[PDB]
RNA sequence: GAGACCGAUAGCGCACAAGUAGAGUGAUCGAAAGAUGAAAAGCACUUUGAAAAGAGGGUUAAAUAGCACGUGAAAUUGUUGAAAGGGAAGCGCUUGUGACCAGACUUGCGCCCGGCGGAUCAUCCGGUGUUCUCACCGGUGCACUCCGCCGGGCUCAGGCCAG
RNA sequence: UGAGCCCGGGUCGAACGGCCUCUAGUGCAGAUCUUGGUGGUAGUAGCAAAU
RNA sequence: AAACUUUCAACAACGGAUCUCUUGGUUCUGGCAUCGAUGAAGAACGCAGCGAAAUGCGAUAAGUAAUGUGAAUUGCAGAAUUCCGU
């Protein structure tokens, strides 16, 4: 009943349909290979179908699925790990892949690719990010913000900078900071200070 | 959707997964379309039992002036129907490929 | 980027508002256009002459002919007029912001009126409908320019 | 969920009753729970409080002050507890308002009915838990 | 008051429709389809014992 | 090299807006294009020295359609499960993170992003450098 | 209507308005007349006026502010230990180098990676004495440059001070102030700061230019030991001795923990007579500048800073021991408006 | 007791003083009008001054939340700033000047050396789950193989615009 | 192309959106349209009832 | 050049639109049968410490008796009013 599922899936509703005004459909399945929901691709509407998954622990897996085990979801995939060598990798889901259609093959190798090079950037730029000693931090809340603003602006109101400027300078200047002949004041005016 | 028989299994499951929230209870002799294929959306998974299946055969049989309908198509695999010996042997040759070459 | 000119140190600034005032919008704030950006004792004997009818006001935008004498030269305009209400409240608030300056600890010799801004208040639902208007004035010492020292060369 | 026709789960008529109730209501609302050495002891896990009561506080600015309550006023459903006031702005010390369900009690000033009360609570709770037990 | 509320529906097409249904449920990808979480059961119509 | 893939030169055809006759000296109607129907209108009639009409000739070619300056279309994006679904299609898409989400998710989506190579047009919205 | 809300006593809205209008005139009303009354009696009495002005001040968040009851944690005032000692070392022992003569000091600036505020940053280094600002990449696709290693090359290089200006929305937004020190010393305290109303001379009406002489810092009301560390950075990053001919003042004033930039210039003149003579705080009039006044006029930008991190070394990336982050600002401190960390 | 209802110009005329206020001789006609804040904690006190008014100062997470109080559009108005104006303005195509704002490819893979460490490496040992032949752990090592990390070395590829 | 959609900056404080369907009290420049608010006339006419 | 007029930006006025909320309204459904000469529906006048409005009450007048619950009222004044208690 492929065709049945694929025309319900496909007509009706997905609920791993994520539809975009930009003339694509993406699909939400964590086991299809492209991120395009479409007939080649739907891992519910492709009974034998084959994936391209990394574990948590760095390492890659080739996922099986076919219509003998159709039922069973909790044995739907096997599971395969991956070499970490490229050509062999690759090679390995040749045999591993023969006779399978010619689309699943290229979008396997595809996958398989295309996460061995973001593991590759995801490297660099954890050593490029060591090596700067750089973190993006969130910046302050709305409700903070506005806290420092309005408490910055009693603060100014009661601190009348000017005021406690010249309150400094005169106090220095009575207690003789400046020195004998002070080069900041008139010798007039000074002997007013005296 | 806990189906089960009134019969043979009883009415305290209803309770039981009555408090569990998301799960529902439906009896095999009143299904329910609206619990079976919620949203207009087919695919409501159904937690059965051997009861329910024994006594779905005998309420689909017993329901008067109603019959499982016969389909219009046998083999529901068009790719089996389109990609068979005697289908492939009949064709003709093709006068093309997928994707056509511009000529001029 | 660009920043906007900072705002005069409020400790160098005294600031006035009333609000709600019973007084004719246009009167008030042709008033505040006339008084606007003079000398403090400058506008307090300009809107005790107004009261005296000695110096009119000139209108410019909300102007009514009513009154064409030899006043108006002062200023270049035809119309003139003497508000009233308007000179008086006027008096009061600049007297208030003088006291309130005075408080701040401002020189009361060097206030020039930097702002003076007049707007419209909720009309008095009493078809006859007042005017009220809110009148805020800004107040400043004379911004002060002082030495340079010589630069030293090393 | 509700199965008898004369409980109601509209929250129009839930809200307008909350708000609307006469004082023995509101003080059933503003029951409050009891401690763990009193819930022990007792066998109950909330009563509703009075002005004799000491208690403290779980939840609020608040949090970990202790006092004797002072007052239980209904209309605001709030109650009073000792030294825990703010200053106005004339410096008056006003009591802070904090909830029953914020607060937790500590003991109980115990009289001939408050014994019934939780004589019967408590009855009732061993009777059921010897109904499901056996 | 007097608007169409209830529609009238034929028994045969409502029965016809509950069939449908139910080898939807029978179907295990339609699960996904319709949202459930289906990847633990050994089964998709996982009928349990009648004793349990 | 880590840019879109090699595509046809971007033409507009047309970069101003379409706006509604009169909105100009009526400020009730707004600028959006509303077709007039008078039967001697001089923007309907398509008078010389009047407001043009939209039209599908006017319309864009389907190859350079949707597509922001850099080359990549605008993919809204709410959560690294997104970022995940740009995947294998970043050379394609730019993501674009939802105005409603918070800072720490935010972040998360641009640092998987960055680790994943697909461009966000805000990475600036919430988020700040510390060292 | 002090302690009743008309709105939740009251269910109609013009019903509270017109009792609220008239009680609000009756109350200004009486208030105006006891005022009247009150001063008739304190004019025909001199002295129950002074008992008003010594029963009754205003309130007060500075006289209000709560204290802990000095490990760089607690808020208590240095002073008040000192002299209930006379009825600080931990600073010392936590940061040496920053407590005996300092070095001329050198600063190089620059500000975060493809950065954009180049000529404020200039500015910033021209408020700071024998400072060189130098960009960071020179190109948008240049080799990025850590803070560790540009704190090492300007160590290498023979500077003392590193100030590193970040920016967020095309204007400055934080200051990293990096102490680099001297001879065989690691480079020591970072003290991130937030700028966050920046303003330039430029746009300042009535300023000036600042001249080449160096200026004297005014380091105001800083109490607390990480106010007082604070202070000490500031005096490291300028000079020991201004040049007084040069009658330049570098103003940062503390005040509920919001450390305010200024930089004016001297003219010490007579008082005019419509001036005032500067009144005393507590002790009014002070005794000896009797008819002498201070002319300012800003030369310098206007800079609000509030500290958020001091760290060990150079940032996070560079402090390692236990002690990694010395202190780090946070809203639960800053909860109860009382409560200064300075 | 409920709703695939309406949500303060809607829903009964009335969410609030509603058949109230008010009009008419009379039968009758009949409105407008909700929201501070979690809690009044509803601005103490000083200082202007005749007021439904200000300046300080205080409460609150916030008072440009102050009983004119959840948010606060447009019409209309004022101040500041820029530009323009010889008997209409406004609009279209196309530059130019000024002002402000933004910031281009997100800028890397590959090979070759020397060291280091991990592993479908070992016909290595042990355990577990399983689609019973595939996985995942615990334990040894580095003879071979494969990965990385470091320090060298070489190459290539790239976005736009001009000639 | 378009009706419209997304994001950046400010404000703001309690709920909201994308898709598949279902439903309707669903899209405004006119109606000397209804209600409310606000202008020029105008600080003009005139001090007239009301206020 | 100023004034005046026009456009735009920042800010400030007016105004109550948008989002949110609802002790409200509308419709449907279910249970029951109950006004009055033993004075009905309704109108008026009074009753509180401060009562304007609303509600309650009727010279025993924001009400009395009896029963039940079990420690309040509350905007302010107040009790020597009441707490193992008719
Ligand atoms: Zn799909």
């Amino acid at each position: 009943s492929d065709e049945i599922v694929w025309q319900i899936i496909n007509q009706q509703f997905c609920a791993f349909k994520l539809k975009t005004t930009k003339g694509q459909n993406f699909c939400r399945n964590e086991y299809s290979v492209s991120g395009l929901c479409n007939r080649q691709s739907c891992p519910l509407a492709n009974s034998r179908y084959a994936t391209v998954r990394q574990s948590p622990k760095g390492t890659i897996y080739l996922y099986i699925k076919t219509i003998e085990r159709s039922h069973m979801p909790s044995k739907w995939w096997e599971k395969i790990k991956l070499s970490q060598n490229y050509q062999k990798a690759l090679e390995q889901i040749d045999q591993r892949l023969q006779f399978f259609p010619k689309f699943l093959i290229h979008k396997c190798k595809q996958r398989l690719t295309r996460l061995v090079q973001v593991a590759i950037r995801m490297r660099r730029i954890a050593a490029e990010e060591a090596r700067l000693g750089e973190k993006l931090v969130p910046k302050m809340a709305p409700k903070i913000k506005k806290r420092e603003e309005a408490r910055e602006r009693k603060a100014l109101a009661a601190a009348k900078l000017e005021r406690t400027i010249e309150r400094e300078l005169l106090d220095r200047l009575r207690q003789g900071a400046y020195g004998d002949q002070p080069l900041n004041c008139n010798p007039q005016i000074w002997k007013k200070v005296l | 959707l806990i189906v089960y028989s009134p019969e043979h299994d009883g009415k305290e499951l209803v309770k039981g997964f009555r408090n569990i929230p998301g799960v529902e209870t439906c009896p095999v002799d009143a299904l329910n379309l609206l619990q079976l294929a919620p949203g207009g959306h087919l695919g409501r998974f159904i937690v059965w039992t051997s009861a329910a299946i024994k006594q779905l055969d005998a309420v689909y049989e017993s329901k008067k002036g109603f019959f499982l309908p016969a389909n219009i198509v046998s083999q529901a695999d068009l790719s089996r129907l389109i990609n068979s010996t005697e289908i492939q042997s009949v064709l003709r040759a093709p006068k093309g490929e997928a994707r056509t070459k511009r000529a001029c | 980027v660009r920043y906007a000119a900072t705002e005069i140190a409020p400790t160098k600034s005294a600031r006035a508002r009333g609000s709600y005032l019973r007084v004719s919008f246009k009167n008030t704030r042709e008033t505040a256009q006339a008084i606007n950006g003079w000398k403090l004792q400058r506008a307090l004997t300009f809107l005790q002459n107004v009261i005296d009818k000695k110096e009119a006001v000139p209108m410019r935008r909300y102007a009514g002919s009513t009154g064409r004498t030899a006043q108006g030269k002062q200023w270049g305009v035809s119309r003139a007029r003497w508000p009233v209400k308007s000179a008086q409240f006027l008096i009061g608030l600049l007297k208030n912001a003088e006291a309130n300056a005075d408080a701040k600890g401002l020189d009361t010799g060097n206030l020039i009126i930097k702002h003076i801004q007049v707007n419209q208040a909720p009309k008095q639902r009493r078809p006859y409908m007042s005017n009220p208007c809110h009148i805020e004035l800004i107040l400043t010492e004379a911004e002060e320019t002082v030495q340079k020292s010589e630069a030293v060369v090393r | 969920m509700k199965v008898r026709p004369t409980v109601s789960s509209s929250r129009r008529k839930a809200r307008k009753a909350h708000f609307s109730a006469p004082s023995s209501v509101r003080r059933v609302i503003m029951s409050a729970p009891l401690s763990k050495e009193l819930r022990e002891k007792y066998n109950v896990r909330s009563i509703p409080i009075r002005k004799g009561d000491e208690v403290q506080i779980v939840r609020g600015a608040h949090k970990d002050k202790e006092g004797k309550v002072t007052s239980v006023y209904r209309l605001k459903y709030v109650i009073h507890v000792e030294r825990v006031t703010r200053e106005k702005a004339t410096g008056q010390t006003v009591p802070i308002g904090i909830h029953p369900s914020n607060v937790v009690i500590t003991k109980l000033h115990l009289d001939k009915d408050r014994e019934n009360i939780l004589a019967r609570i408590k009855a009732g709770r061993e009777q059921v838990a010897k109904a499901k037990g056996k | 008051i007097w608007r169409k509320w209830h529609v009238k529906i034929n028994q045969g097409q409502k029965r016809f429709a509950t069939a449908s249904a139910l080898a939807a449920s029978a179907v295990a990808p339609l699960l996904m389809a319709r949202g459930h979480q289906v990847s633990t059961v050994p089964e998709v119509p996982l009928v349990v014992d009648s004793a349990a | 090299m880590v840019a879109a893939k090699k595509h046809v030169p971007i033409v507009k055809k047309r970069t101003k807006r379409f706006m509604r006759h009169q909105s100009d000296r009526f400020k009730c109607l707004d600028s959006a294009w509303r077709k007039p129907k008078g039967i001697d209108n001089r923007v309907r009639r398509r008078f010389k020295g009047n407001l043009a009409m939209p039209s599908i000739g006017y319309g864009s070619n389907k190859k350079t359609k949707h597509m922001m300056p850099s080359g990549h279309k605008a993919f809204l994006v709410h959560n690294v499960k997104d970022v995940e679904l740009l995947l294998m299609h970043n050379r394609t898409y730019a993501a674009e993170i939802a105005h409603n989400v918070s800072s720490r998710k935010r972040i998360d989506i641009i640092t998987r992003a960055k680790q994943l190579g697909v461009k966000v047009t805000n990475a600036k919205a919430k988020v700040t450098t510390e060292v | 209507l002090s302690r009743v809300s008309l709105a939740r006593t009251i269910g109609n809205k013009l019903k509270r308005q017109q009792l609220y209008i008239q009680a609000k005139k009756a109350n200004s009303r009486a208030k105006h007349e006891e005022r009247h009354r009150r001063r008739k009696e304190e004019a025909k009495n001199p002295e129950l006026k002074q008992k008003r002005l010594e029963k009754n001040q205003p309130a007060s968040i500075d006289k209000k502010r709560i204290w802990d009851d000095d490990s760089l944690g607690a808020v208590v005032d240095v002073a008040e230990l000192k002299r209930r000692r006379l009825e600080p070392d931990s600073l010392t022992s936590q940061f040496p180098n920053l407590f005996e003569p300092p070095p001329v000091p050198k600063i190089l600036v620059t500000t975060g990676i493809n950065g954009t505020i180049h000529k404020e940053a200039e500015e910033i280094a021209s408020i700071f004495p024998n400072a060189t600002y130098i960009r960071r990449t020179a190109h948008r696709y240049a080799y990025k440059y850590s803070v560790r290693e540009i704190a090492k090359f300007a160590k290498n290089r023979g500077y003392t001070a590193l100030l590193v200006v970040q920016e967020d929305q095309k204007r400055p937004s934080r200051l990293v102030v990096v102490h680099l020190n001297g001879e065989g010393v690691p480079p020591g305290p970072t003290l991130t700061y937030t700028i966050r109303n920046y303003a330039p001379g430029k746009a300042i009406p009535g300023h000036g230019r600042a001249t080449n002489h160096y200026p004297e810092l005014l380091l105001n009301n800083f109490k607390t030991p990480l106010g007082l560390l604070a202070a000490k950075s500031m005096h490291i990053l300028f000079p020991s001795k201004p040049e007084l001919a040069g009658r330049q003042v570098v103003t940062l004033h503390n005040q509920r923990d919001y450390i305010f930039f200024r930089r004016h210039r001297y003219v010490f003149r007579e008082a005019r007579p419509t001036e005032k003579n500067v009144v005393g705080a507590d002790g009014k009039e002070m005794e000896g500048v009797k008819g002498i006044r201070a002319g300012l006029q800003e030369i310098g930008p206007r800079m609000t800073l509030k500290l958020r991190r001091v760290d060990k070394g150079v940032g996070r990336a560079g402090s390692e021991g236990p002690d990694a982050v010395k202190w780090e600002w946070k809203a639960k401190m800053e909860k109860k408006r009382t409560r200064f960390n300075l």
